[PDB]
């Protein structure tokens, strides 16, 4: 199950 | 000991369309996962038996998942891009690796989150899973944002937390196909070079995990800086193969021996031409 | 900074004429990922070849599998030929069954 939760932009 | 590891590339190509999304996940060597933006229809996709029995709900939140993460994936490359002050026609990439460890008392080892721009390390989260370590100069910058948005925290939870549960669940469910050792198939090979020399090759196949050893000894010492290795290699049937090679005098072929060790061997393996 | 493809040629299990098996080339080690890889028989280029899934080590290269059904006898000659921007030319990589 992939980590889906926020936004992880760079 | 086992682990759960994602890996994300993300590849633009300027003139050509938006970037390029690719995700696969993998439990130990096995792969059960895999997604691509630039598929028809792009869906999160079993690749082991042990994920195909999930429902429908399941394989939906995956996929929303990663739809999600292709789009967060273009805003980065358009970021990093301006960090670096890159030229617009350049492709450029950015791969993540995350993932949890456990340990051999099936608890969490270690978590990880890192990332790499144009194949460079770019950021990692800290095996603390609260700070992070960043390259360069461009990365303080991503830093800086993380520190602002508290973005550890969210990776902390998901890494101690969810990632491990979602780890035992898959060992459980496939265990049949993960918690097996294949020990290798193992003989020696042998090819005249001239009437003077022979190359003997120690093979190993068949085998699960990845991991093994191979060395060639003669009379006893190891032949470390004369032995040809080949990088393990998938057979494409879930298992792997190596073999290892030294090159011999004629008539002297068995005072070489090749030694194996792998974990679903009953006893490390001597092999003698 | 770019790597070049380490590249093996080999089958799933140890060849034997008539016997049905499968052909493998094993790219590994290169980086970017853009990559042109195809399997011949007898110089022509096999149709229906199929590949793993881009994936990455440790050290961020990447690594595919590309792989076809095939058959071997004693007068087929097989071969991967793969490209990549740290290539001056399409390299050849002759299968050797051993």
């Amino acid at each position: 199950g992939a980590d889906g939760v926020g936004k992880s932009a760079l | 000991s086992h682990s759960m590891r994602y890996f994300y590339t993300a590849v633009s190509r300027p003139g050509r369309g938006e970037p390029r999304f690719i995700a696969v996940g993998y439990v130990d060597d096995t792969q059960f996962v895999q997604f691509d933006s630039d598929a028809a229809s792009p869906r999160g996709e079993p690749r082991a038996p042990w994920v195909e029995q999930e429902g429908p709900e399941y394989w939906d939140r995956e996929t929303q998942k990663y739809k999600r993460q292709a789009q967060t994936d273009r805003v980065s490359l358009r970021n990093l891009r301006g960090y670096y002050n890159q030229s617009e026609a350049g492709s450029h990439t950015l791969q993540r690796m995350y993932g949890c460890d456990l340990g051999p008392d099936g608890r969490l080892l270690r978590g990880y989150n890192q990332f790499a721009y144009d194949g460079k390390d770019y950021i990692a989260l800290n095996e603390d899973l609260r700070s992070w370590t960043a390259a360069d100069k461009a990365a303080q910058i991503t830093q800086r944002k993380w520190e602002a948005a508290r973005e550890a925290e969210q990776r902390r939870a998901y890494l101690e937390g969810t990632c491990v549960e979602w780890l035992r669940r898959y060992l459980e469910n496939g265990k049949k196909t993960l918690q097996r050792a294949e020990h290798p198939k193992t003989h020696v090979t042998h090819h005249p070079v001239s009437d003077h020399e022979a190359t003997l090759r120690c093979w190993a196949l068949g085998f699960y995990p990845a991991e093994i050893t191979l060395t060639w000894q003669r009379d006893g010492e190891d032949q470390t800086q004369d032995t040809e290795l080949v990088e393990t290699r998938p057979a494409g049937d879930g298992t792997f193969q190596k073999w290892a090679a030294v090159v011999v005098p004629s008539g002297e072929e068995q005072r070489y021996t090749c030694h194996v060790q792998h974990e679903g061997l009953p006893e490390p393996l001597t092999l003698r031409w | 900074i770019q790597r070049t493809p380490k590249i093996q040629v080999y089958s799933r299990h140890p060849a034997e004429n008539g016997k049905s098996n499968f052909l493998n080339c094993y790219v590994s080690g290169f980086h970017p990922s853009d990559i042109e890889v195809d399997l011949l028989k007898n110089g022509e280029r096999i149709e229906k070849v199929e590949h793993s899934d881009l994936s990455f080590s440790k050290d961020w290269s990447f690594y595919l599998l590309y792989y076809t059904e095939f058959t071997p006898t004693e007068k087929d000659e097989y071969a991967c030929r793969v490209n990549h921007v740290t290539l001056s030319q399409p390299k050849i990589v002759k299968w050797d069954r051993d």
